[PDB]
């Protein structure tokens, strides 16, 4: 019956969910719990590099607020 | 860590393709009133693995007349390109965020054809030549309108970036504004993946097998692996461009899962069509496209240049 | 990729059947005929039986005639399913083949139930038939027939109006009426291009002159027209099967001349003369009076004929088989002028050629 | 147990892979081709056992020689058999191929395909029924199962 | 030409649609209130820096502070 | 009696509704959608396949399969060297070499059937006047080696012993027709 | 560096699969197996001889149309202009000229394959 | 990375050298595909993007049509590769070594000049607008729709006339 088709489709669905979820999780993990800052313009690149120098750890995701 | 992300993006995609093969066989069987693979492992799950092991354990032919360099290079290029094209796709966060992602997709897809062309020419066999020069016409057909269709749809997106389409479709599918284009794009994907009703480069009935006639074993298996990965890829591109999933910055998992659902739907529709329709002739395909889609496609591109102006709805840049 | 010349090379499946037959009695040659057109078996052996009956100057019994017409129609359905579905499979469409081969299997079940073999029955024998229909076979035939129409209509809803199919067939393999007649075409290769000819109507055999059935004729003369013609022929075959089922008569099944057809086993076991007849029939065989004839039937493909020459022995002197498709595959070149390789692949299907018959 | 146990299970795996996906070749010569079609038909779906037809001899596994093999056709049959890639098998189906069959005493018939190519399974009949052919294919699968190439290599 | 147009509509619908859409693509931009606003919006978008200009004491319209009433106002864009 | 299968009849009928219907047909792919619907309808129907190894399909009593030689209830080979079976076998697969017995009886000492030459036609089982040679229900006797398909009197008689029940049933249920 | 890394990884994966496919299987090479394929019979002629292309005209026309595609692909950034009227007029002229060229070729039978 | 751009340019030179040696048109097309890819990469590394991708696209299309033409007209019973002809092979190696030696010679005679292998990669990019936004080459190219409409007019006319010219040459 058509139900017997659906095991393979379920395997597919899992195998195609993993890419996106894994990418999001790993991007968040490796960018300080925040999604990767996209640099689609020199302005964004400059902002990221300023954060990199300001943080003092050479990391753009590490954020210094009013305290600094 | 980036390597771990690469693994998570490759291995699942390859497995999904492996089981696309099984799903195709079972769906076709059921639609044709038979059951399909269901004896090799529970419910036939192990059929793709058995097939891959057999193909990679069979002797790879090296026919005397062939040109070894190209005859070996082409399958590698096919699989490499099909896998690479999965790189920039947002789901919702692309592994690689490219500003001109759409042009990158077009470049990679276009270079894909050279796998078929070179393999066919290198086989040094008459059926190989037939297949290669049919693929040439297939490209001459789809490539003219694919670029225009993408231009027209992106004329509501404002930039070639894929990720921008996530926001574009925040409150609505792009299908509704451009359903006329969605259909032409769907047929163009059907042609590009070289699948029925447009599987004329490997049509068993006319050419014993096309470009891949002289290929055997693992070198052969690479071609089919790339073919099915490309099916999944193109339907993913359709799902992202049209039929936009639900994106909320709070949960990317929703986007991922909804995208999976829609991509499976379209991939199933590919096999649905394969089992439902005959095969175009390789001049009828070119006639179809050039004399039906292109006249309409140019008009639609004109109209979608006009729309942002006379509706004062220019897409934002950035 | 345009076909500038077609040179059909055949003989790759020629096994000298015409010479082999000359060495075997008239009963011992019948199985060959079931293999000349392995797709439509009972019609070939019907041609043989009619020829041998003509020479013997004997007449089949009424029940045998009706049974032969019924199973001839079933065989015509089998042939048309094979032609249409293989043609579609080669053109591209694949599902109708699987859909229809289930019904082919059911018809094979009928074949086996009556004759003990799913094909190559050897059921039709000069004189009538080997055995009478096992009880219930008419009921099963009714159950199958009442439903086959819906399955053919599904295949039609798939193929008839599809633009892809119409583009892939229409105005392909166009053959003019005069050219076809000159080339020697037959059957649908003739009726497709407007020629009003069908031996079952013009020169009836068996009981084809008591059952009403129309003869589809095409106007354009192309592959699409001939595909429609074959489908309509299947429908008319269903019509004829209905009439045969309703008018199946009672009585014997094989000519009651024990010097031609074997006597029943009980008679063999309790009658001296009957035992002698059994012995000589299954050793020496009948002695067909000297003569010559050319019997023709409207086989599911075309005009299957046998030119049989007998010199009074129990073995034929010469048995030329006129296969319907010989002239067709001869006219392939004329049909394929100015067509691509794909069009040619389409053209070969319309001919509906079985190289068993082509090679003989 | 021992490393040779690893070898034994490894060729078990090889045999499983080869037997569970033997792609035949489209090579219907005569009547018996119709019965092979009926094999593929829904009722006895050969696909269910992993069996799928592929036209390319370079991409086929088993050759199902089905029908009369005439002298004219013999060179082509041998050519394609030679062209098939190595781990290849040959199943003869029908009397025409098993032996001469109805045309044994004929000038233009190869009295059996064993003369031209080595035969691994014979399927009797005329035609052999599709159920019989499926049973024969399963028997070929058993033959593959009992292989032991790698164990032979180790004990070499 | 009613007859030829009616026939074309059925026997070559693709070209009828294409020519009609092209004709509309030309006609509509001229016939539409909103067309003027596209160039105004693209001029409103401030990609570069607004360079201050030295106040010679006789510049009466340009403001001194961004929040002063004088100067261009994007109320029209806000409620387009 | 003939019926046109594809003759175009009345042509002048052009209408606005007809034209928009035709344009919709061409542009929207109506007939293609309909074919797709048919395929799905089949998708949702019970398959017609059968798990063959544990579910053989039907076969009638007339089915012709592997040969066998029957015995009388006393246990005696019915084969009386008729020789008609050998005379009638169209493919000439039967070979009989018979000699008188020590009991003053007619029997066969070499009964060979070449099952790579037989055409499974039933002429032997119908020309046997004592119902010795029969074609039993078995249809699965594929062998790996050719020489195992050249049968002999022994193998035939053991097949008869093995299948005597089913052969008996088929003959019982069919003899009235024969 | 990420794009280079991932593309090289894809290349290496494909090449590794090929090498495994060529060094794992047991082989037997002989002339009849190696000789080319042509439906079971020997090649009547080599496949390197000229093969007429019946769509040469459309093939060339593809070149020019693809360059038109190139000329049009800047439109997404063009629309971010201030001279919207000029951009509209120019794009309309370009596409209309494209359409006229295609229409002339069609009416002149350019797209009909050459026999 | 220091040698990134120089390596890409050298690969471009080698691909162009192969094309100049002129093997069979199939290998010529393959070589030009590789050269077009490398050139696109050089443009990308020089801050470009749209231009590199456009060259790659148009060149893929062009070589597709060219290959189709070669299989039909520019063909031989035994196509000659780079290695097949011993003269081609020898001059391929000679050209490679000659370019290497010429690089060394120019570096030695002019320590800083056309080539500065020492200090290589120190002058790839000169200036960048750090805090800009609209600096993408697509903008410059799209300028043809506003400030350089004459360019568009001439190019569009060229393609239009190309249609008629090609049809009448192939008549
Ligand atoms: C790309 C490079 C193009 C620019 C010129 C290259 C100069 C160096 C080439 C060295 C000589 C290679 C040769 O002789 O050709 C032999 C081969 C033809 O060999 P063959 O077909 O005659 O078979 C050889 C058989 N044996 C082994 C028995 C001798 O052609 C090539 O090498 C070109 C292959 C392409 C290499 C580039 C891969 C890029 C990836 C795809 C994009
Ligand atoms: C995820 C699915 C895709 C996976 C693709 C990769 C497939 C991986 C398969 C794993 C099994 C690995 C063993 C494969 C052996 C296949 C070739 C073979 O059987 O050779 C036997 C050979 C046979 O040994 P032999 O050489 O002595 O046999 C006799 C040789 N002749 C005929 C010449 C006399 O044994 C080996 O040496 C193979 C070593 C394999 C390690
Ligand atoms: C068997 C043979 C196999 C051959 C495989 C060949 C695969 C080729 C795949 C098709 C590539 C064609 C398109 C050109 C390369 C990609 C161009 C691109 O997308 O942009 C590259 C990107 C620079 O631009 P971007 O980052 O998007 O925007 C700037 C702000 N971030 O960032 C970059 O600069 C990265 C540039 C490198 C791109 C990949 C190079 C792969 C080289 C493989 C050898
Ligand atoms: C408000 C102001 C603005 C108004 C603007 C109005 C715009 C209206 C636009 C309406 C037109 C919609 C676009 C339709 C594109 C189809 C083009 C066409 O007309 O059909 C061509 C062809 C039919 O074949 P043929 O008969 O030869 O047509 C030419 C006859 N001389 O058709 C074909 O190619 C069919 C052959 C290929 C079949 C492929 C199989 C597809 C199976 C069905 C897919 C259905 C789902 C597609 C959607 C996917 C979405 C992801
Ligand atoms: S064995 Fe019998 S059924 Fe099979 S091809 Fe030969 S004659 Fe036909
Ligand atoms: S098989 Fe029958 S006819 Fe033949 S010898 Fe035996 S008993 Fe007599
Ligand atoms: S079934 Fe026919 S061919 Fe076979 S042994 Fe009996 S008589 Fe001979």
């Amino acid at each position: 019956m058509w139900f017997e088709i659906l095991p393979g489709l379920a395997i597919m669905g899992v195998c195609l969910v993993i890419p996106g979820v894994s990418t999001a999780y790993i991007h968040k993990f490796t960018n300080g719990g925040k999604e990767k800052r996209v640099a689609r313009v020199q302005y964004q690149w400059y902002l990221m590099e300023r954060d990199r120098r300001i943080s003092g750890v050479n990391r753009y995701y590490v954020s210094k607020g009013l305290e600094n | 860590m980036f390597f771990i992300n690469i693994l998570t993006l490759l291995v699942p995609i390859l497995i999904a393709m492996a089981f696309l093969t099984l799903v195709e066989r079972k769906i076709l069987g059921y639609m044709q009133l038979r059951k399909g693979p269901n004896i090799v492992g529970p419910y036939g799950i192990l059929q793709p693995f058995a097939d891959a092991m057999k193909l990679f354990m069979k002797e790879p032919m090296r026919p005397l007349t062939t040109s070894m360099s190209l005859f070996i290079i082409a399958p590698t290029l096919s699989l490499t390109l099909a896998l690479s094209l999965w790189v920039p796709l947002p789901m919702p966060h692309p592994l690689i965020n490219l500003n001109l992602g759409i042009l990158f997709i077009l470049a990679t897809s276009s270079l894909s054809v050279y796998s078929i062309l070179w393999s066919g020419w290198a086989s040094n066999s008459k059926y190989s030549l037939f297949g290669a020069l049919r693929a040439v016409a297939q490209t001459i057909s789809y490539e003219v309108t694919m670029a225009i269709i993408l231009l027209s749809v992106l004329l509501m997106n404002g930039s070639y970036s894929l990720q921008t389409l996530i926001t574009t479709q925040e409150h609505m599918w792009l299908l509704l504004p451009a359903w006329p284009m969605a259909m032409m794009w769907f047929i163009s994907t059907l042609a590009e993946t070289n699948r029925a009703p447009f599987d004329l480069t490997e049509g068993e009935s006319e050419l014993v097998s096309g470009f891949n006639v002289e290929y055997a074993a693992g070198p052969f298996a690479l071609f089919f692996m790339a073919e099915y990965t490309n099916i999944i890829l193109m339907n993913a591109l359709t799902t992202i461009i049209f039929l936009g999933p639900l994106y909320y910055i709070n949960l990317p998992e929703l986007y991922s899962t909804n995208f999976m659902m829609e991509a499976l739907l379209l991939s199933s529709t590919f096999l649905w069509i394969r089992a439902s329709y005959p095969r175009f002739r390789y001049d009828q395909l070119m006639h179809l496209l050039w004399k039906n889609f292109l006249p309409l496609t140019l008009a639609l591109c004109m109209w979608h240049i006009s729309l942002p102006i006379f509706t004062a709805g220019v897409p934002p840049y950035m | 990729e345009m076909v500038r010349k077609c040179d059909p090379h055949i003989g790759l499946l020629h096994r000298g059947t015409e010479k082999l037959i000359e060495y075997k009695t008239y009963l011992q040659a019948l199985p060959y005929f079931d293999r000349l057109d392995y797709v439509s078996m009972m019609c070939n052996e019907q041609a043989y039986s009619i020829a041998v009956e003509k020479l013997l100057n004997i007449q089949p019994p009424p029940r045998a005639q009706w049974i032969r017409v019924l199973f001839g129609e079933i065989t015509r359905i089998l042939n048309h399913i094979m032609a249409v579905t293989t043609h579609a499979l080669d053109i591209g469409a694949m599902t109708p083949f699987f859909w229809m081969f289930e019904e082919r299997e059911k018809m094979f079940e009928f074949y086996e139930r009556v004759s003990g073999a799913r094909m190559h029955a050897a059921y039709i024998r000069p004189g009538g038939v080997h055995q009478d229909l096992p009880l219930g076979l008419l009921d099963d035939i009714y159950e199958f027939s009442k439903n086959f129409s819906l399955r053919i209509d599904e295949v039609e809803e798939m193929l008839t109006n599809n633009r892809i199919w119409r583009n892939r067939t229409v105005d392909i393999g166009v053959v003019t009426a005069e050219d076809a007649l000159n080339y020697g075409f037959s059957g649908v290769m003739l009726r497709g291009s407007g020629i009003q000819w069908d031996l079952r109507k013009t020169q009836p055999y068996d009981v084809y002159d008591q059952v009403e059935f129309d003869v589809p004729i095409g106007s354009r003369g192309d592959c699409y027209d001939r595909y429609l013609c074959r489908v309509e022929e299947m429908r008319q075959s269903l019509r004829i099967i209905e009439q045969c089922l309703n008018k199946m008569p009672p009585g014997e099944i094989k000519v009651d001349d024990a010097k031609v057809s074997p006597p029943k086993r009980a008679e063999m076991k309790t009658s001296m003369e009957s035992l002698i007849h059994h012995f000589k029939l299954y050793t020496e065989g009948y002695q067909v009076p000297p003569g010559a004839t050319y019997t023709a039937i409207e086989a599911p493909k075309g005009e299957f004929g046998v030119y049989l020459v007998s010199d009074g022995s129990s073995r034929p002197y010469r048995c030329k088989i006129k296969a319907p498709g010989f002239a067709h595959l001869a006219g392939l070149d004329k049909m394929s002028k100015g067509h691509m390789l794909a069009d040619v692949v389409a053209i070969i299907g319309t001919q509906d050629i079985v190289f068993g018959e082509i090679d003989r | 147990s021992r490393a040779e146990y690893v070898v034994t299970k490894l060729d078990d795996l090889i045999n499983w892979a080869r037997r569970s996906s033997l792609w035949p070749m489209t090579f219907g010569l005569a009547c018996c081709a119709v019965e092979m079609m009926h094999m593929a038909a829904p009722r006895y779906d050969m696909d269910r056992f992993g069996v799928v037809f592929r036209a390319s001899p370079r991409q086929a596994d088993v050759m199902i020689v089905a029908g009369t093999l005439t002298n004219k056709m013999a060179p082509a049959l041998r050519k394609v058999y030679d062209q098939m890639p190595e781990p290849r098998y040959v199943v003869s189906m029908g009397s025409c191929a098993n032996g001469g069959g109805y045309y044994h005493y004929s000038y233009s018939v190869v009295r059996g395909c064993d003369r031209i190519v080595p035969v691994d399974i014979y399927v009797p009949g005329c035609p052999p029924t599709a159920e019989a052919l499926l049973y024969g294919i399963l028997q070929l699968q058993r033959k593959i199962k009992r292989e032991q190439k790698l164990k032979i290599w180790y004990r070499r | 030409i009613s007859a030829f147009l009616k026939n074309a509509w059925a026997k070559e619908p693709v070209l009828v649609v294409s020519f009609s859409v092209w004709g509309l693509a030309i006609i509509m931009p001229m016939i539409s209130p909103y067309t003027k606003y596209a160039s105004m919006i693209n001029k409103a978008t401030p990609y570069n820096y607004p360079v201050p200009v030295r106040d010679d004491g006789n510049m009466p319209d340009v403001p001194s502070h961004p929040q002063d009433p004088l100067g261009p106002s994007l109320d029209w864009l806000k409620n387009l | 009696t003939y019926k046109y299968v594809n003759k175009k009849e009345q042509e002048s009928e052009v209408d606005m509704k007809s034209a928009t219907d035709n344009a919709a047909r061409i542009l929207m792919w109506t007939e293609l959608i309909r074919g797709l619907g048919m395929t799905l309808s089949y998708l949702f129907r019970e398959p017609a396949t059968i798990n063959y190894p544990f579910e053989k399909g039907p076969l009638s009593p007339r089915f012709r399969g592997e040969h066998a030689l029957r015995r009388y209830p006393s246990g005696e080979e019915r084969c009386i060297a008729c020789k008609l079976c050998e005379a009638i076998c169209p493919a000439q697969a039967i070979t009989i070499e018979a000699e008188p017995r020590a009991d003053g009886s007619r029997r066969t000492t070499r009964y060979d059937i070449d099952m790579t030459k037989c055409i499974y036609c039933g002429f032997c089982q119908e020309a046997c006047p004592v119902d010795a040679i029969v074609e039993g229900p078995n249809f699965e006797f594929s062998t790996e080696t050719h020489e195992e398909l050249l049968y002999n009197k022994e193998k035939l008689l053991n097949n008869g012993d093995k299948w005597e029940a089913e052969i008996a049933a088929n003959i019982q249920a069919d003899y009235l027709y024969r | 560096m990420n794009l280079y890394t991932v593309i090289f990884i894809n290349i290496l994966l494909s090449l590794t699969l090929i090498l495994v496919a060529f060094w794992l299987p047991q082989m037997n090479l002989y002339s009849e197996k190696a000789n080319p394929y042509e439906c079971g019979f020997d090649p009547t002629s080599s496949a390197r001889l000229p093969f007429s292309m019946k769509f040469f005209l459309v093939a060339i026309t593809f070149l020019l149309f693809d360059l038109e595609i190139a000329l049009l692909l800047p439109l997404p950034w063009a629309i971010q202009t201030i001279k919207t009227s000029t951009m509209m007029i120019m794009a309309f002229i370009l596409v209309t000229i494209l359409s006229l060229g295609l229409a002339y070729e069609w009416t002149q039978k350019g797209l009909e394959w050459t026999e | 990375m220091n040698n990134y751009i120089f390596v890409l340019s050298s690969l471009f030179l080698v691909g162009c050298l192969g094309l100049a040696l002129k093997p069979s048109p199939i290998y010529g097309g393959l070589g030009l595909i590789v050269s077009g890819f490398v050139g696109c990469l050089m443009v990308l590394g020089f801050g470009g993007s749209f231009l590199g991708l456009m060259v790659f696209l148009i060149y893929l299309g062009g070589m597709l049509v060219v290959f189709g033409y070669t299989t039909a007209m520019a063909t031989e019973e035994y196509p000659e590769t780079w290695g097949s002809n011993w003269l081609i092979l020898g001059f391929l190696v000679l050209g490679v070594i000659m370019e290497v030696f010429l690089i060394c010679v120019l570096n030695y005679y002019d320590e800083v000049g056309v080539i500065n292998l020492d200090g290589l990669g120190d002058w790839l990019m000169y200036e960048v607008d750090d805090v800009g936004v609209m600096l993408e080459g697509g903008i410059g190219v799209a300028a043809m729709y506003s400030c350089a409409t004459w360019m568009m007019v001439v190019a569009g006319w060229s393609l239009f006339a190309g249609i008629f010219i090609i049809i009448e040459i192939t008549r």
